[PDB]
């Protein structure tokens, strides 16, 4: 087995930023993240695999291609040279932000120090300054990788919604509409709603029945469809929408909300489970 | 799927058994619109929450219910401030309009119901606050107070609220309901059982249903495919076997203090419940023809005192030993 | 680790002292979906918590024993900070509301209504159990919230509360639970468990009678007997003889000395000395109910007292235990019991 | 929409002529109105005896149309701390009257729920602004009122309603609802009321609801007892006879059979037996002491809950034991 990759911020700022976007999202969701270092792609998974006293059920499954990495030499004894690896997200955030600060030369990562470690090496010029980092990781086995499977979603009630891009006339407007739910301190369970189109965020309280809507023209990727979710999931959704041009919002009637984000490819899907039954 | 108590909770007023008085009054109120303020009281597991939920459903339907009902129970704060603000605000609220479907399918009387379950846990200050809130808004809001102990409800609120006493569910009262539940869950019971279940569960159908479910689970785990006997029911209901009780009686008869002390030590090592053995001793002694009237008077007062002391969360060992020693000197 | 924890049965098949209770637990755990609310009541130290954990392992599989402890903060009416420790594993929760005093109602409301409403969907929905140790210590206000909490939110949460002498548990709570009686082991089973422990621990044993002595001296208390076994194992260089003394806790010895003094010298100055001893006992957080119980059952073991004195002692003990239940200061009732005993003995 | 209301707040008197029972209080307040002088009143009595009805009818009679801006009514449902008394009550009873003239009214319903600080503040408001404002204090418990507050108020005591007042109100309600009532049902209702009219109206509403056709069928004592769930007098007499005369086993069997025939409660039987025994002429005097003490203990224990069979046998044993002194 051997793991090494070559990532340069300058050659492709977009995919490097997509990589940093992912690291932060998986850090914000919870600690640790599974790095399914397949020989031909990388999938970064942050799953509860559940919750007892917190409510953590959100699962993010980001797929990034191998072509994003300049060099993606990955070999092992598993099928199609699969290395799955769990590492604390704080250290990976620190490594990536340090490399970004230095860039603001290539970044070299090799699997070098059960409990293994990774090695991040890159050079800074002000003069020659070398920056070496070692994040403690764990060599997860194939058996533990088998039980990590993305949630299959039905298509009998999963209506899709093509949200307007972040850049353009509607970019700031839709961002404001998404974030308008964040200006109240009693909003924990938002209630999405879709009528066949309009996107209504409904807040239920004894004070006053708030009914935020979206009057702008909205399209569908292709009947009511209402899903109650927590507010942290919506914060993650807004952060995803901020850095994603193409975003798909899929709703399962009284079930779950699927936030599909693409970068034409590096794709991000956020699985959100209903908090309350309507 | 679910525990049989929550699975077989009545959904309409027809399913509620043995409480005919209150249920007919409420059913007649269905076709009228002058529902009073109701005070539901009775022993535990007698069908009060079931009755109020069934009535509220029959009144409003699943849709209007969420907008025309406010429920407060002991799991939420119900202080004087809460009673003065939240309950008064809900009573002040105008009656939400019904929809077309609600207007045609359900009766939808022109008022809202405030259900205060576990009202015996409210301080007298909160009830005093509730007095005029109940009164001055009687044309727009109806109040339901549910409790086990009426004496915890202050006299003004007991006067304002119409009183609906729920009878204890004996064998005769709830035998049909227990048979219904047993047959629908495919429970094979020997004759005599389903009456022992209701005799052990004195005035409590929740306890009887849970006992039946536990007996069914045992008989299913056995895989033997035989009926449930009364002995099994008494075993898993916490009833002391007749032989142990007979030994207790015989050691009391020979009034030696040390023998009784040693036997009580071993018996309390056996983990029995002092209330249950005290009850069984009551049955044995008061129904026995071998004792005279004077002995029965003294034993009745001793058992009453022991039961009252045990109801106060005292030490079961000390109370039982004192009771048995007192009986030995009678 | 202690021998009580080192040899704790981690499975429903590893429990080897009651059998019939194990059969009932297996019957309950065959179909976990329709599991009711349970109430385990029996003498202290018999193994009720072990039975609960074995049932939880039977239902949710191994992993219920991976306990994570976290401190969660509360606020009372007077806005003071309270810190309850919640021993939380996956698939179940442990709460000891008695860690707070009369302020356990806010815990039983906030912490438990939080999880009762919060569902456990992750499309599949499971019910997460909650264990309430020492259900007797609830103050009739936590139980009133408890009853509706578990009646209405049964679909998402299940309650398994352990207790001994469930008389201070209110009728609505008892009616809402399946009553599981856990009797204490006989001396033979305690001796067998101790034999297995010493065999796995390589302690040299002279004779098997010194295990029956431990079992009899522990009064059907598995944990107490195992702690005695470890004590005489580490105080005799891992070689136990019939000369090895039966060791009892310090407060038990103090109570026996107090009994001897009360029987011997009966005056107001003796009453004051007894008050000093009782204050020393209360300074060690020994609950007054068990202080009175041990005092009574040590005074009833004195052979110099006739039947009249013993009957008077038990009557006064019952009266003052009821007084202690409804009281606020324990010293009044302890001193009253001792004074009545000293006045009746002479 | 007065047909959409419970019978209690549907037959609430609107005029002073409709408040029955309290002849003397009504006559005196009518004289106070006629003479033009109204003192600071204090209405005290049991619940449901006509205090709020009387004060509201009196205020309506004094200010027929200006009632909204002439009367300030406060009750336990409104906060009445030191600040409320200092600000709201003082500012109301410190400003000139509306329309031509008059005196302002401040009704304090359930004033025993007020703290001592609020009453201590209120006393000087009462004594200082009495020229143009009069107070009415309504209270069920007079021990919660400061002695100064009681001093500066004119006391009117509302007795529990007599038989005649309840009979007249029952006749009015029967005429209004086209209901019938047997004389035995009238007696049963009188006895269960215990000087309360709200109880009468609630029981009558439940009796109308019980009847299959409330336009043809009457209400007998059987319907009264079935709906209210109380023991018939015959049942109480039979239980007491079995306890006093028969042996222990048959007395216990009779108690259980009588209880299970109609699902009677033991507390109702205890109260009925106490009412029956209060007429008994006991000859040992220690028979009464034992009865009263034991039955009060049993009633208290019942109130706290517990074993019903144990409590019933305790009742039987307490009665038989006490009546042992009678023959002595
Ligand atoms: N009359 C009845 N008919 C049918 N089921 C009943 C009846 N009384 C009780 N039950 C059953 O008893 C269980 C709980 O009864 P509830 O009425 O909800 O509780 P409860 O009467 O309020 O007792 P509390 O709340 O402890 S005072 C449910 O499973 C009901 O089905
Ligand atoms: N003298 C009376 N004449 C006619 N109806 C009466 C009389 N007294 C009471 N009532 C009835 O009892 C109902 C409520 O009694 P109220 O007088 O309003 O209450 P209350 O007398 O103030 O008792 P409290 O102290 O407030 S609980 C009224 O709506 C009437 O129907
Ligand atoms: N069947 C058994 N076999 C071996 N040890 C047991 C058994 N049952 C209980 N024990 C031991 O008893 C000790 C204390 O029991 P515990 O579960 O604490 O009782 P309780 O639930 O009354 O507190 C535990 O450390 C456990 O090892
Ligand atoms: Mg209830
Ligand atoms: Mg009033």
């Amino acid at each position: 087995m051997k793991l090494k990759l070559i990532v340069n911020g300058c050659e492709a700022p977009d995919d490097y930023k997509l990589l940093r976007t992912t690291i932060n999202t998986v850090a914000s969701l919870r600690k640790t993240a599974i790095l399914r270092f397949n020989s031909e792609r990388l999938t970064i998974i942050s799953t509860p695999k559940g919750t007892i006293l917190r409510g953590d059920t959100g699962q993010l499954w980001c797929t990034i291609p191998h072509d994003v990495f300049r060099l993606y030499t990955v070999i092992s004894a598993r099928e199609l040279n699969t290395i799955t690896m769990e590492c604390n997200c704080d250290s990976l955030l620190s490594v990536f932000k340090r490399y970004d600060r230095v860039m603001n030369s290539n970044m070299t990562i090799k699997l070098q120090s059960p409990i293994c470690a990774l090695g991040i090496t890159f050079e800074e010029i002000v003069k020659v300054i070398m920056h070496s980092f070692k994040v403690p990781v764990k060599l997860l086995f194939r058996a533990q990788d088998t039980r990590i499977q993305e949630p299959m979603i039905n298509y009998i009630q999963l209506m899709m919604y093509k949200l307007p891009p972040i850049s353009g006339e509607f970019g700031s407007a839709f961002h404001g509409f998404i974030r308008r739910v964040e200006r109240y301190s009693n909003v924990n369970h938002i209630h999405l709603m879709g009528v066949k189109v309009e996107l209504k965020i409904i807040v239920n309280e004894l004070d006053w029945h708030l009914e935020i809507c979206w009057n702008g023209p909205l399209d569908s990727v292709i009947s009511t469809h209402e899903v109650i979710i927590r507010c942290k999931d919506w914060k993650v959704c807004s952060k995803l929408y901020a850095a994603f041009e193409e975003v798909v919002l899929a709703i399962s009637h009284d079930e779950s909300c699927v936030f599909h984000c693409s970068l034409d490819r590096g794709q991000i899907i956020y699985y959100i489970a209903r908090s309350k039954g309507l | 799927q679910q525990p049989w108590v929550e699975k077989y909770r009545p959904k309409n007023l027809d399913e509620v058994t043995a409480q005919d008085h209150a249920v007919t009054v409420l059913k007649k109120t269905l076709k009228s619109a002058n529902l009073p303020h109701m005070l539901f009281y009775g022993p535990p597991g007698t069908g009060k929450t079931s009755t109020i939920l069934a009535l509220t459903k029959e009144l409003y339907g699943p849709d209007l219910m969420k907008s025309r009902i406010l429920e407060l129970n002991a799991s939420d704060e119900r202080g004087i401030s809460i009673v003065r603000e939240k309950v008064k605000n809900f009573a002040r609220l105008t009656v939400s309009k019904p929809s077309k479907h609600d207007l045609e399918n359900y009766p939808c009387p022109p008022y809202k119901i405030i259900i205060l379950d576990e009202a015996d846990s409210m301080t007298a200050d909160a009830q005093s606050a509730l007095r005029r809130t109940m009164e001055t808004y009687s044309g727009v809001t109806r109040f339901c107070l549910i409790c086990n102990y009426v004496t915890r409800i202050i006299d003004p609120l007991a006067s304002r609220c119409s009183k609906f006493r729920f009878k204890a569910l004996d064998a005769s009262n709830a035998i049909d309901r227990l048979r219904f539940i047993s047959e629908q869950e495919n429970v094979k019971c020997d004759d005599g059982v389903l009456e022992r279940i209701l005799d052990i569960s004195a005035g409590d159908l929740r306890r009887g249903i849970t006992l039946l479910q536990s007996a069914s689970k045992g008989a299913q785990y056995l895989g033997d495919g035989k009926n449930i006997t009364s002995t099994q029911v008494e075993e898993l209901a916490g009833v002391v076997p007749h032989d142990i009780l007979i030994e207790i009686v015989e050691k009391v008869k020979s009034g030696d203090f040390d023998e009784i002390k040693k036997y009580v030590n071993t018996f309390m090592k056996s983990g029995w419940s002092a209330a249950s053995v005290v009850n069984q001793l009551h049955e044995y002694y008061i129904t026995n023809d071998n004792f005279d009237t004077n002995f029965k008077n003294q034993i009745s007062w001793l058992l009453f005192t022991t039961d009252s002391r045990l109801n106060n969360g005292t030490n079961e060992h000390i109370q039982l030993l004192n009771l048995l020693v007192k009986i030995s000197q009678l | 680790s202690l021998w009580v924890d080192k040899y704790r049965p981690k499975s429903l098949n590893a429990l080897s002292h009651n059998e019939e209770l194990t059969n009932f637990l297996k019957s309950l755990s065959d179909q976990p979906r329709d599991l009711p609310h349970l109430l385990l009541y029996g003498p202290n130290g018999t193994g009720k918590k072990t039975r609960c954990m074995a049932l939880l392992e039977s239902i949710f599989g191994p992993g219920v024993y991976r306990l994570k402890i976290d401190v969660r903060q509360f606020v009372t009416a007077s806005n003071r900070k309270l810190e309850l420790n919640v021993v939380s594993s996956p698939y179940h929760l442990e709460i000891t509301p008695s860690d707070m005093g009369n302020n356990d109602r806010i815990v039983i409301q906030e912490l438990l209504k939080e999880v009762a409403q919060m569902e456990q969907v992750d499309l599949a929905h499971r019910y997460k159990c909650v264990i309430i140790n020492e259900a007797n210590s609830l103050t009739k206000d936590a139980q009133a919230a408890l009853r509706r909490t578990m009646e209405k939110y049964s679909k998402n949460i299940r309650l398994i509360m352990v207790c001994d002498s469930m008389s201070p548990i209110i009728a609505p709570i008892k009616s809402r639970c399946l009553l599981i009686r856990c009797p204490a082991p006989s001396d033979s089973e305690i001796s067998t468990i101790l034999s297995d422990v010493v065999t796995n621990e390589r302690i040299q044993l002279e004779t098997k009678d010194i295990l029956k002595r431990i079992a009899q001296a522990s009064n059907g208390n598995l944990r107490v007997s195992l702690l005695m076994l470890e004590s005489m194992a580490l105080n005799n260089e891992l070689a136990l003889k019939s000369s090895s003394p039966i060791i009892k806790p310090d407060w038990i010895i103090v109570i026996h000395k107090l009994t001897r003094k009360i029987v011997k010298e009966r005056s107001v100055n003796s009453l004051i000395e007894c008050r000093a001893v009782l204050y020393d006992l209360l300074a060690h957080c020994i609950p007054a109910n068990i202080i009175l119980k041990e005092l009574t059952f040590s005074l009833l073991d004195v052979e110099t007292l006739n039947t009249t004195n013993k009957s008077s002692i038990i009557e006064y003990s019952s009266v003052f235990d009821e007084r202690l239940s409804l009281g606020n200061k324990a010293i009044f009732h302890l001193e009253g019991f001792i004074a009545k005993v000293m006045c009746c003995l002479d | 929409s007065k047909e959409n209301l419970p019978w209690v707040e549907k037959y609430r008197p609107e005029t002073l002529d409709e408040v029955y029972g309290q002849n003397e209080v009504i006559t005196t307040v009518r004289k106070f109105v006629d003479e033009g002088k109204l003192p600071h009143l204090l209405f005290y009595g049991p619940p449901g005896t006509g205090k709020t009805s009387t004060i509201v009818a009196l205020a309506r009679e004094i200010y027929g149309k200006n009632y909204s801006n002439m009367v300030l009514e406060l009750n336990a449902s409104d906060d009445r701390g030191i600040d409320v008394v200092r600000n709201q009550i003082k500012d109301f009873a410190s400003t000139r009257q509306i329309f031509s003239k008059g005196f302002k009214l401040i009704i304090l319903d359930e004033a025993d729920a007020m703290t001592n600080a609020a009453q201590n503040a209120l006393r000087r408001v009462i004594e200082r602004y009495t020229k143009n404002t009069r107070f009415c204090v309504l209270a069920n418990y007079a021990h919660k009122l400061t002695p100064a507050l009681l001093s500066r108020c004119t006391r009117f005591r509302f007795q529990p309603l007599p038989q005649e007042a309840i009979e007249r109100r029952i006749a009015n309600v029967l005429v209004h609802e086209k209901l019938k009532l047997s004389p035995n049902a009238e007696k049963a209702l009188i006895e269960l009321s215990n000087g309360d009219m709200r109880r009468v109206l609630n029981v009558l509403q439940s009796c109308k609801a019980t009847l299959d056709n409330p336009d043809e069928d009457e209400i007998s004592d059987d319907v009264i007892y079935e709906c209210c769930g109380a023991p018939r007098p015959s049942d109480l007499k039979a239980v007491l006879k079995s306890i006093l005369e028969d042996d222990w086993g048959t007395a216990h069997y009779t108690l259980n059979k009588v209880r299970s025939a109609k699902g009677l409660a033991l507390i109702d039987l205890i109260e009925g037996i106490v009412k029956i025994l209060e007429d008994y002429e006991l000859q040992n005097e220690e028979t009464r002491v034992h009865l009263l003490t034991k039955l009060a203990d049993i009633e208290y224990s019942i109130s706290k809950g517990g074993n019903d069979q144990i409590q019933g046998s305790a009742v039987i044993g307490a009665i038989k034991a006490s009546f042992e002194n009678e023959t002595v």
